[PDB]
DNA sequence: TTATTGAGGCTTAAGCAGTGGGTTCCAGGTACT
RNA sequence: UAACUAGGGAACCCACU
DNA sequence: AGTACCTAGCTTAAGCCTCAATAA
């Protein structure tokens, strides 16, 4: 649902990079050239961005049932 | 294949050169359609690709209505397992 | 100029396929098929239920106005009941049904919108809650934007409706029984849709050795076809032979025909023929005249109901028998083929609507008896009974509910409602989009599980269970639409106006040269010029006029027949159109699909502009399709 | 000549591989107070 | 001054080998 | 009101029907 903190192949920190990818992605950067400004070399951190689906941003959409 | 572990020469032949004919009770594939076996097909096409020749092979890629063959034959083949399991079991219990 | 270049050709189709499911989506066969049950059917079912009559003062009640509230839940006040919480508090999502009643005797009284009973509601449909509202008014309910809908609530539980399979309707096939008395036999399942009897079949079967014989309902003993001819009001044999073979050059079909009226020879007057056919009846007459008229009455309503229930309709109803028996006849010649069972054009698909309107037809029919056995309790003793007290809302809403939980239908089959798989999105949008067939799968017989050739477009290859129900459930491929059903009726108005002579304006000699023109299964009449016909037909149905876009028009060229299919249950699918080696897709509608938010193009945009039409099975066989513009 | 006792053609049960999990259902109807 | 068990049937559906 | 209670297809063995030698 939500970004991964580590790669899970090798443990490579990810979980700071996905608000990064995104701000990227609008300032109009390819995937590749999004990856590559991040220090994504491996293609097993590659794949922890490119394949991610952010599902909390639709869970938040919900009302809490507690506030 | 030349171990004997897993597959043999037919698999390779398939993966590399070509398929071969796809065949529904023994027949090439039949005119399901009014003298067509799909209707991308002239009517009474006797040809390979019209009767279920698949001239690709598994690298290659199937083309769609080689797919749809193929796709027969399959189906072809797990009605077969399904029927076959469930004839045995009576002739074993009637056997023992 | 205007051509999509082969190079831009993916990205062309590809934009075609995403305007097709921005529009339509993934459930609109069960959306649709409701949508059309809860709009039409249930109307339909209330009208066309007689009007009934308690008798001394005699007074009588009618029906006639349907009012469906939105889903609503009750001690106390009622307020609207949203989905979440019939999935949480297990109840059911259903909306109240309100009829208006007359009560004439004579005084006349209106019982305006009194409540008859709970229909359940498929979610996302028309008459749904959730109808209409954007992701973010679905996300204030707690409901998935993403969730298709296509499902009934029932006690709580999500229950979805598997498209039941079976032989279309009111059309002649001609199979071949192996080993049996009968070498080649005829058959028509006729029902008169809108109303939809338990339909009646037919079998117009040839005796193997060459008499043709025909198998009629409720006559238990099989029945010489000469003998109901006769009985149908034409003592003779020019006129029977006229009705069964159009062609008097052709003297093959006379010799097929010799031993039928050979062993005729005994009845050639009307009544006797009755009397002949009423001594074999379910319920044996007692005297003559009762034999007579209780075999007028089989041939008025059991025998071919679809081709006219009515009385003055034996002419019609004696050249669609002719019709069957010169199919029988060109079976045994050999100049037609036998049907095929596995063909998808000889098939429909009960979807959530016709399943829905026969529970409803039944418990209509139930409500209706206990309302007479209410108003003849309290008749007997002359006094005036509530509406209200005999109305029983109980048994309709119990039993749509109980069979929409247990999967059992009617008062049968099994299976028909399921819980819907919630394992996986993939999963739930599999279960919505299932196909079953109701063979028994116990059998070993591998044709209904074979993969049919017709099934290309329509019901994915791939898709199927390895186990016992190998082949026999199915499921929709992606573009495959289902229709919902239609009027025949303007149709035949066109066709009427469009130089179509009637079957009972026509000698029978002129049926040889001209084409036979079937809708729905009803012969309704000949044409002399078939090209043009059918050229103004697909013209019609291109630009979205009276011919709607589901409506199927086949014309058999070597046999001199056109069928027009309008009925529920085609399962057909959209077919970019080619005319003189071009795609009449062009790079502007490319162009107005690319801004498809923009413009408000889309794709029924692209189906009013004879771009893409909707193909079924049958007239897929007369469709020569390329596989790429290339 | 004629019954009489023998042998060829019609319906109808009795069968039809195994292991888990889930869902629904196993009752209203007037009296009477 | 530890008083010690489990529960029915009939149908359907799905999955698995 | 609460409730007493009285009520689709297969194959095959087995049982059941009409026509021909044969003595009375
Ligand atoms: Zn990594």
């Amino acid at each position: 649902m939500i970004i991964p903190v580590r790669c899970f192949t090798c443990g490579k920190i990810v979980g700071n990079k996905w608000e990064a990818y995104l701000g990227l992605l609008q300032a109009e950067y390819t995937e590749g050239d999004a990856l590559d400004a991040l220090g994504l070399k491996r293609y097993c951190c590659r794949r922890m961005l490119l394949a991610h689906v952010d599902l909390i941003e639709k869970l938040l959409n919900y009302a809490p049932l507690e506030k | 294949v030349v171990s004997g572990a897993k597959g043999s020469k037919i698999n390779i032949s398939q993966v590399i050169a070509v398929v071969g004919q796809q065949n529904v009770e023994g027949k090439r594939i039949p005119f399901g359609f009014k003298h067509r076996t799909l209707p991308h097909f002239i009517k009474d096409d006797y040809g390979p690709e019209s009767r279920g020749f698949v001239e690709n092979s598994y690298l290659a890629g199937l083309t769609p209505t080689e797919f749809f063959f193929h796709a027969m034959g399959g189906r072809e083949g797990l009605i077969d397992t399904a029927v076959k399991t469930a004839e045995t079991g009576y002739i074993q219990r009637r056997l023992i | 100029d205007d051509e999509i270049t082969p190079d831009l050709w993916q990205e062309a189709c590809w934009i075609v396929i995403s305007s097709y499911f921005d529009e339509k989506g993934l459930v609109r066969q069960q959306l649709d098929s409701f949508d059309e049950f809860i709009q039409m059917s249930v109307q339909r079912i209330v009208e066309d239920a007689p009007p009934i009559d308690l008798q001394p003062p005699r007074y009588l009640l009618k029906f006639e106005q349907i009012y469906l509230s939105k889903p609503t839940h009750w001690d106390g006040a009622p307020s609207p009941m949203m989905p979440n919480e019939a999935r949480l508090r297990n109840l059911t999502y259903s909306a109240p049904l309100y009829v208006d009643i007359t009560k004439t005797v004579q005084l006349q009284t209106q019982h305006q919108k009194t409540f008859i009973g709970k229909i359940p509601i498929m979610l996302r449909s028309t008459y749904c809650l959730l109808n209409g509202l954007t992701d973010r008014d679905l996300c204030e309910l707690n409901e998935c934007p993403l969730d298709p809908g296509g499902y009934f609530i029932i006690n709580g539980s999500e229950k979805v409706l598997i498209a039941q399979e079976k032989m279309a309707t009111n059309t002649v096939y001609v199979f071949a029984k192996k080993d049996s008395k009968y070498a080649y036999t005829g058959e028509c399942r006729s029902c008169l849709e809108n109303s939809s009897r338990p339909t009646s079949t037919i079998w117009v079967s040839m005796l193997a050795r060459q008499r043709i014989v025909a198998t009629l309902p409720y006559i238990k003993q099989e029945v010489p076809i000469i003998i109901v001819f006769r009985a149908l009001g034409f003592v003779s044999d020019r006129d029977i032979l006229e009705h069964i073979i159009y062609d008097f050059e052709d003297p093959e079909m006379m010799e097929m025909v010799k031993p039928s009226l050979d062993e005729a020879f005994v009845i050639q007057e009307q009544n006797v023929a009755l009397n002949f056919i009423g001594s074999r009846g379910a319920k044996p007459g007692v005297t003559k005249e009762k034999r007579i008229k209780y075999a007028k009455e089989v041939l008025q309503k059991e025998m071919l109901p679809h081709v006219g229930v009515s009385d003055f309709c034996e002419t019609k109803k004696a050249y669609f028998l002719g019709y069957m028996v010169h199919r029988l006849l060109l079976a045994a010649l050999g100049r037609r083929e036998l049907d095929d069972r596995d063909h998808y054009g000889n098939k429909r698909l009960d979807l959530a609507g016709p399943l829905l309107a026969f529970l409803f037809r039944g418990m209509f029919k139930n409500l209706l008896k206990e309302v007479r056995i209410y108003a003849q309790k309290f008749i007997d003793r002359g006094k005036d009974f509530n509406l209200e007290l005999a109305i029983k809302t109980r048994i309709i809403s119990d039993g749509l509910k109980y069979s929409l939980a247990t999967g059992n239908w009617g008062d049968a089959r099994a299976g028909v409602s399921q819980v819907l798989n919630r394992l996986t999105f993939a999963s739930t949008l599999s279960h919505l989009r299932r196909l079953n067939s109701p063979i028994g799968r116990d059998g070993k017989l591998a044709k209904p599980r074979q993969l049919h050739n017709t099934l290309w477009g329509m019901v994915c290859p791939a898709e199927t269970p390895e186990g016992h129900a190998v082949g026999l459930v199915k499921n929709l491929a992606l573009m495959a639409y289902i229709s919902v059903g239609s009027q025949p009726s303007p149709i035949l108005e066109f066709l009427e106006e469009w130089s179509m002579e009637n079957l009972e304006e026509i000698s029978p000699a002129a049926i040889a040269d001209a084409t036979k023109i079937f809708v729905n299964g009803c012969w309704v009449g000949i044409h002399k010029d078939p090209e043009q016909l059918m050229n103004t037909l697909r013209k019609l149905r291109r630009q979205m006029d009276i011919i709607v876009s589901e409506v199927s028009m086949i014309r058999d060229i070597r046999e001199r027949e056109i069928r027009i299919y309008t009925d529920a249950g085609r399962i057909c699918r959209p077919l970019l159109i080619v005319e003189k080696q071009k795609l009449l897709l062009k790079k502007r509608h490319i162009d107005q699909l690319k801004e498809r938010e923009y413009n408000n193009y889309s794709w029924q945009d692209l189906v009013a502009s004879g771009v893409v039409e909707y193909i079924d099975t049958l007239e897929e066989e007369t469709v020569m399709l390329a596989m790429t513009p290339d």
